């Protein structure tokens, strides 16, 4: 699954993304 | 087999490009044809010069013409309606993470 | 009766950005403040 | 005196394919001898003319014929019969059809304003709750028939 972490659009429009139990070397800054 | 045309006219000031706002397009016609279309071209109007007898490219005068062409793709759009029945804003999912 | 008009221009066409344009009503259906996908 | 302007073909090599048409005027050749574009025995002009005259027994008088052929290729639609209507009643549980929209309920004068290309309105949870009358172009609400 892919999850999106947001502080709320009434605070900011930045976003972070969680790729669930995927090794972070095969996803396709801060990794 | 149908040919559908949608249109809109909007006033803007001196911008180099397409504006930043939002405007929906109301439908004009739904012609029942059944025609196989893969190419198209734009018609331009030229005026006759009267300063030469010939019909060649020197015999027609013209102004300046430019247009913008983009292509449609099957996407999913979330449309926010108004209380009068007017699409005031929208967003295209599969655009970014937040979208 | 038709004319050769095309002059060869070396310049390519430019590219701009359609920010949010080209949205239409895909149905005669009416709506009132209903967020519709 | 005879109306000799109505001709018909009386000789052809082979029967027509359906809906095929042949307006040529070549000299027919019955026998084996070639014709070379001149008449003669076994070389006949292929068109004859009805000489119609007003004192002809029935079955020799001219009849005009029109053959209508309805075809259905594979388009999206086309011409068809005409449509009728009735009298849009109000304030009574009724069984209605608005150019395709089939439903049941009480019809009532509205006070909403569609855009001038929208036919009917829908609710959240997607049920038809308003229509526009095609003939007079006025918006009418559709409320359900009392039940319980
Ligand atoms: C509509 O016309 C196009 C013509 O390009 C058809 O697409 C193919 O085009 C290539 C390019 O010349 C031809 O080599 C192919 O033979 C065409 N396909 C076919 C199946 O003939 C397209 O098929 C046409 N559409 C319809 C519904 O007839
Ligand atoms: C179709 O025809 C009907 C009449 O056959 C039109 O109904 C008229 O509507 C106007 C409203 O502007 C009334 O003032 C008239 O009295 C109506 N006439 C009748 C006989 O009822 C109807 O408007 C026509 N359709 C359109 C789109 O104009
Ligand atoms: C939400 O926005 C309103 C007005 O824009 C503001 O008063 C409120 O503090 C905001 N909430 C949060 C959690 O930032
Ligand atoms: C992801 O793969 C690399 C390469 O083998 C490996 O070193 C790493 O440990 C893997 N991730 C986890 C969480 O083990
Ligand atoms: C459309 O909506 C606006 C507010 O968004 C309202 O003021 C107006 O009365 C409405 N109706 C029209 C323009 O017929
Ligand atoms: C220009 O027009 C002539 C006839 O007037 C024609 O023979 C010629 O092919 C045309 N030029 C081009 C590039 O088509």
């Amino acid at each position: 699954g892919v999850s999106v972490i947001t502080p709320g659009t009434n605070t900011s429009n930045q976003v972070a993304v969680l790729y669930q139990d995927v090794n972070c070397t095969e996803v396709p800054s801060n990794v | 087999g149908y040919f559908k045309i949608y249109s809109k006219h909007t006033p803007i000031n001196l911008v180099r490009d397409l504006p930043q706002g939002f405007s929906a397009l109301e439908p004009l016609v739904d012609l029942p044809i059944g025609i196989n279309i893969t190419r198209f071209q734009t018609l331009l109007a030229l005026h006759r010069s009267y300063l030469t007898p010939g019909d060649s490219s020197s015999g027609w005068t013209a102004g300046a013409a430019a247009y913008y062409v983009g292509y449609l793709q099957p996407r999913t759009f979330l449309l926010k309606y108004n209380e009068n029945g007017t699409i005031t804003d929208a967003v295209d999912c599969a655009l970014d993470p937040l979208s | 009766q038709c004319v050769n008009l095309t002059t060869r221009t070396q310049l390519p066409p430019a590219y701009t950005n359609s920010f949010t344009r080209g949205v239409y009503y895909p149905d005669k259906v009416f709506r009132s403040s209903v967020l519709h996908s | 005196g005879g109306n000799y302007n109505y001709l018909y073909r009386l000789f052809r090599k082979s029967n027509l394919k359906p809906f095929e048409r042949d307006i040529s005027t070549e000299i027919y050749q019955a026998g084996s001898t070639p014709c070379n574009g001149v008449e003669g025995f076994n070389c006949y002009f292929p068109l004859q003319s009805y000489g119609f005259q007003p004192t002809n027994g029935v079955g020799y008088q001219p009849y005009r014929v029109v053959v209508l052929s309805f075809e259905l290729l594979h388009a999206p639609a086309t011409v068809c019969g005409p449509k009728k209507s009735t009298n849009l009643v109000k304030n009574k549980c009724v069984n209605f059809n608005f150019n395709g929209l089939t439903g049941t309920g009480v019809l009532t004068e509205s006070n909403k304003k569609f855009l001038p290309f929208q036919q009917f309105g829908r609710d959240i949870a997607d049920t038809t709750d308003a229509v526009r009358d095609p003939q007079t172009l006025e918006i009418l609400d559709i409320t359900p028939c009392s039940f319980g």
